[PDB]
Formats: structure tokens, C-alpha cells, sequence
């Protein structure tokens, strides 16, 4: 794997030159006027491009991992982000994109690599900061890295992801994204993160406009006719619905956005994912709220849920039955 | 709770 080794050595050499410059040019301190290393001077983008392309192959990933490729690529991304900040420079943007793509591929199904990357606190902070890049292509890439790291996150990783403020950053990112491809990656990342703990669920709900936005995603009609936005938006909503359920202000946001009506339509969807999400959301929203219970009764929710309790799918069978029994315990007068 | 697993780049 001499060629791969050569590229990794090139990247490591460049990082060392950068770290040496950083050390000699500390904020507010005595410095000479020698300029920052520029990655173009060291042919960094082509090096990372080749590594990114190789990372699509599991045999090459094996070799890359033996050589500590993940750490080298993460170090490079971190140093470029620290040195140049949120630049619109094309060379820097593409190199960050390529590095992030390689990190996505190297974390796919890889328990050990996810843990290593999360352990790189400086790099995690740099990733989160990139969500404010004016490049939506870069945003897409960074959200995919975070999506992977959020899937089956161990105790340390969960803590790290929360400590670097990834939840608020991604939810705030989502409100601003203009490309569907970027939105898909961001919402997917939020979907995984929203499952970690109550605090992540609260942080999502606390972003001004986030709940109205998420209800909006439930009826988003894709430019490519896919269901990815409805699935992921509905997934986030399902995950955070246990907190919404106990918050009258948040329930009111859902009501003014016709959420219950939309969820009942989702119960009749042909998409397993969409039905599963809607069953979980209604499980929570059907609890402990006479207003929403009566609304669900009046809208014919009971008939719809009865048609789902015999599902062979555990989440649908569990969620539909739990929502049903919530409603049956609270029958409005006219349904006695 | 629900989730969507891992993804490959691009």
C-alpha cells in the first residue's frame, strides 16, 4: 500500500508544518511576518481527493485503518479549519469536503473509528463550526459525518456530541438550508442525535421555529419524489414527541400546524418508516391531554389505530395499541 | 425511538 502510505505521509508532513507555524504565531504574541502555510503549495487537495476516492472500497479502508488514515485526515481537516476559518476559498472548501467524505466512509459501520473521531475534541469543534459555512455542499458532508458518529454512539461519544453543541448547530443549520440534498443529510443526523437523551430532545424543541419547521417536513414534497425528508423530519418529531407531550406551548405549535391531522394521514401511508414514526408520535401525543384526545376521537383516529394493532411490525403494533388504549381510557361523552 | 443508521459519502 505504498501509494496510500505516501499520500498519508504527505498529509502528515503538511500538518506538522502547520502546527509549527501555529506554535510560532500565537494570538496576540510576538511573531515574525512569515505567512501561514497554504495547502495549495503542498498539493493537499489532490492527495485528499485520492484518499477520498479509495475510501469507497472496503479493502482500501482496511489498509487506510492500519496506517491510521482516519486520524491523519481528521487532523488535516481540523488544522485547515483552525487556520483559515469559514473561508469561501474554493481550494479550502473542496479539501474540507474531500476530507469529510473520507471520514464518512471510514466511520460507516466502524465502531472503533467512530470512537477515535469523537475523541478528537478539536476536530469535533471544527466539524460543528463548518455547519455555518456558506457552502451547502460542505454542510451536507459535515452532517453525514455527524450522522454516522450519532449512530450507535457509545457513552463517551454521546457526551462529546452534546458538549460540542452539535444538536443546536444542526437544528439551526436545518432552518437555513436551501438544497434538498443538504436538508436530507442534516435531518438524518438530527434523527440519530434526537434518540440519545432527553437533553438533546429539549435542545431541538428550544430552537425558535424548529417545531413548526419539523411539522412542515411531514408534508414536504420532494423535488425527486422520494420520501427521505418526510421520513427523517417525522423521525425527529417521533423522537422528541415524549417531551412535546408534556409542554402545552409546544402542543399548541403542533396544533396550529395541523400536526395531528397530518399524522393520521401518515397512518395510512404505504411507507413502513412513515407509519412507524407516526405511531410513535401519536403514542406520546395521545397521552394525558384531553384536548388532543378529543381531537383524535373526532378525527376518526380510533378506527385507524384499530386497523394497525394487528401489524406484524413491533413498533407499529406497540405504538398503535398504546395510542388506542390512551384514547379508550378517555372517551368523550358522545362516544360513550 | 427511531434512527436511520450510517451512510456512505455523496
Amino acid at each position: 500500500h505504498h501509494h496510500m502510505l505516501h499520500l498519508l505521509e504527505q498529509i502528515r508532513a503538511y500538518c506538522e508544518t502547520c502546527w509549527e507555524w501555529q506554535e510560532a504565531h500565537e494570538p496576540g504574541m510576538d511573531q515574525d511576518k512569515n505567512p501561514m502555510p497554504a495547502p495549495v503549495e503542498h498539493q493537499i487537495c489532490p492527495a485528499v481527493c485520492v484518499l477520498m476516492k479509495l475510501s469507497f472500497d472496503e479493502e482500501h479502508r482496511h489498509a487506510m485503518n492500519e496506517l491510521g488514515g482516519l486520524q491523519a485526515i481528521a487532523e488535516l481537516l481540523q488544522v485547515d479549519c483552525e487556520m483559515y476559518g469559514l473561508t469561501n476559498d474554493h481550494y479550502s472548501i473542496t479539501l474540507r469536503r474531500y476530507a469529510g467524505m473520507a471520514l464518512t466512509n471510514l466511520t460507516f459501520g466502524d465502531v472503533a473509528n467512530k470512537a477515535t473521531l469523537c475523541s478528537m475534541k478539536g476536530c469535533m469543534r471544527a466539524l460543528v463550526a463548518q455547519l455555518k459555512s456558506e457552502s451547502e455542499d460542505l454542510q451536507q458532508v459535515i452532517a453525514s459525518v455527524l450522522r454516522n458518529l450519532s449512530w450507535r454512539a457509545d457513552v463517551n461519544s454521546k457526551k462529546t456530541l452534546r458538549e460540542v453543541g452539535s444538536v443546536k448547530a444542526l437544528m439551526e443549520c436545518a432552518l437555513e438550508v436551501k438544497k434538498e440534498s443538504t436538508l436530507k443529510s442534516v435531518l438524518s443526523a438530527l434523527w440519530n442525535l434526537s434518540a440519545h437523551c432527553t437533553e438533546n430532545k429539549a435542545d431541538i424543541c428550544a430552537v425558535d421555529g424548529a417545531l413548526a419547521f419539523l411539522v412542515g417536513t411531514l408534508t414536504y414534497r420532494s423535488q425527486t419524489n422520494t420520501l427521505a425528508i418526510i421520513e427523517s423530519g417525522g423521525g425527529i418529531l417521533r423522537n422528541v414527541s415524549s417531551l412535546i407531550a408534556t409542554n402545552e406551548d409546544h402542543r399548541q405549535i403542533l396544533r396550529e400546524n395541523n400536526c395531528l391531522q397530518t399524522l393520521l394521514q401518515h397512518l395510512k401511508s404505504h411507507s413502513l418508516t412513515i407509519v412507524s414514526n407516526a405511531c410513535g408520535t401519536l403514542w406520546n401525543l395521545s397521552a394525558r391531554n384531553p384536548k388532543d384526545q378529543e381531537a383524535l376521537w373526532d378525527m376518526g383516529a380510533v378506527s385507524m389505530l384499530k386497523n394497525l394493532i394487528h401489524s406484524k411490525h413491533k413498533m407499529i403494533a406497540m405504538g398503535s395499541a398504546a395510542a388506542l388504549r390512551n384514547l379508550m381510557a378517555n372517551r368523550p361523552a358522545k362516544y360513550k | 425511538l427511531t434512527g436511520c443508521g450510517d451512510i456512505i459519502a455523496e
